[PDB]
């Protein structure tokens, strides 16, 4: 019994030493015996590995006192209809030294905002794990050649998250005092979340009275939509799968029955608008 | 392709504290409320005659401990983010690190509550010999 989070993607054909392989699972197999694992004299460590660890397959099922649910019930996301931004990301796939995961190479969001990541993924290494670009390419097949130009188009992660800060802030201010992500089939979206996004109790704003929506790396501080000026994390969001709604077929024919206005331009903006308008017709029209 | 390197019983505590601000405080409070340790930690076979030292370059257990290879009893290392450390480097993975016994059912917990004395090498509380 196995996941495929954090799955081991590299190429490399033999598991890691006791002292550097993060679980029994990842030690080689020359060092299992009687159950567990050995010492052996001789067999070096392995000094200059880079093995990309695959974020596929997050699980948001806890609950702990004082932390806020990240998924919600759609009795709850109606109430906070205001908060809603329709989320979707196209995903490029790690070749050459790794292969088996998806990166985030295009964000889009219901705002019409699509954001394009440089492919970066989670090595570890023998002193760490190095956030870092990783060697990638988009699906093959005529339905990804659009992104194909965008392998080159890509921002540095710590500029992607803070545009989205930005962006989420002067949507949502006036609007709400959270946001939730409507998705459409969320596990890529939320893989993609682990890349701007982070949890914990709910907090107050540094500067006002009203829950803090995002975080800052640079002082350990957290703000509501109004005063989020230079943050780079989104922090305690909210999130529905619409698809978990009980419909049948893809998203583009369950949209198509009641809205004729989003034609699909095939692009990760595109998918996110019409998850929110699918929404919005299915608890609000009629 | 590729080769897993976790289980099941470990996905929904190492999500929380993937995407957690404070991940050693998201630890804490999960067990706190409820939630099992993080398994599927490196557990070494030894002779349990070592040195007790807590951080060693092969296993060191004496009789009161157990040994583990250092990645594997390393919140940081587990859940593949930042190390809090000056240059974000690990003091666990390459080595071998030794834990009470009556500390062994959470070799992840124990390293993360419990400090090395730097003039014997044992655990403070634990071994250490300066008090
Ligand atoms: C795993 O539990 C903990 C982690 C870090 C600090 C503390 C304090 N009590 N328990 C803790
Ligand atoms: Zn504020
Ligand atoms: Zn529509
Ligand atoms: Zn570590
Ligand atoms: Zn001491």
């Amino acid at each position: 019994n196995v996941t495929g989070l954090f799955k081991d993607c590299s190429k490399v054909i033999t598991g890691l030493h006791p002292t550097q392989a993060p679980t029994h699972l990842s030690v080689d197999t020359k060092f299992k015996t009687e159950g567990l694992c050995v010492d052996i004299p001789g067999i070096p460590k392995d000094m200059t590995y880079r093995r990309l660890i695959s974020m596929m397959g997050f699980k948001m099922n806890y609950q702990v006192n004082g932390y806020p649910n990240m998924f919600i019930t759609r009795e709850e996301a109606i109430r906070h209809v205001r908060a809603w931004i329709g989320f979707d990301v196209e995903g490029c796939h790690a070749t050459r030294e790794a292969v088996g995961t998806n990166l985030p190479l295009q964000l889009g969001f219901s705002t019409g905002v699509n954001l394009v990541a440089v492919p970066t993924g989670y090595v570890d290494t023998p002193n760490n794990t190095d956030f870092s670009r990783v060697s990638a390419k988009p699906p093959p097949g005529d339905q990804f050649k659009h992104l194909i130009p965008l392998m080159y188009k890509g921002l540095p992660w710590n500029v992607v998250r803070i545009k989205i800060v930005q962006m989420l802030s002067d949507t949502l201010k006036n609007l709400s005092d959270r946001v939730v992500f409507v998705l459409w089939a969320h596990g890529f979206e939320l893989t993609s979340m682990k890349y701007f996004v982070k949890i914990g109790p709910e907090r107050t704003c540094c500067l006002c009275d009203r829950r803090a929506t995002c975080f800052s790396t640079a002082s350990d501080t957290y703000a509501c939509w109004h005063h989020s000026i230079g943050f780079d994390y989104v922090y305690n969001p909210f999130m529905i799968d619409v698809q978990q709604w009980g419909f049948t077929g893809n998203l583009q024919s369950n949209h198509d029955l009641y809205c004729q206005v989003h034609g699909n331009a095939h692009v990760a903006s595109c998918d996110a608008i019409m998850t929110r308008c699918l929404a919005v017709h299915e608890c609000f029209v009629k | 392709a590729g080769n897993a390197t976790e289980v099941p019983a470990n996905s929904t505590v190492l999500s929380f504290c993937a995407f957690a601000v404070d991940a050693a405080k998201a630890y804490k409070d999960y067990l706190a409320s409820g939630g099992q340790p993080i398994t599927n930690c490196v557990k070494m076979l030894c002779t349990h005659t070592g040195t007790g030292q807590a951080i060693t370059v092969t296993p060191e257990a004496n009789m009161d401990q157990e040994s583990f290879g250092g990645a594997s009893c390393c919140l940081y290392c587990r859940c593949h983010i930042d190390h809090p450390n000056p240059k974000g480097f690990c003091d666990l993975k390459g080595k071998y690190v030794q834990i009470p016994t009556t500390c062994a059912n959470d070799p992840v917990g124990f390293t993360l509550k419990n400090t090395v004395c730097t003039v014997c090498g044992m655990w403070k509380g634990y071994g250490c010999s300066c008090d």
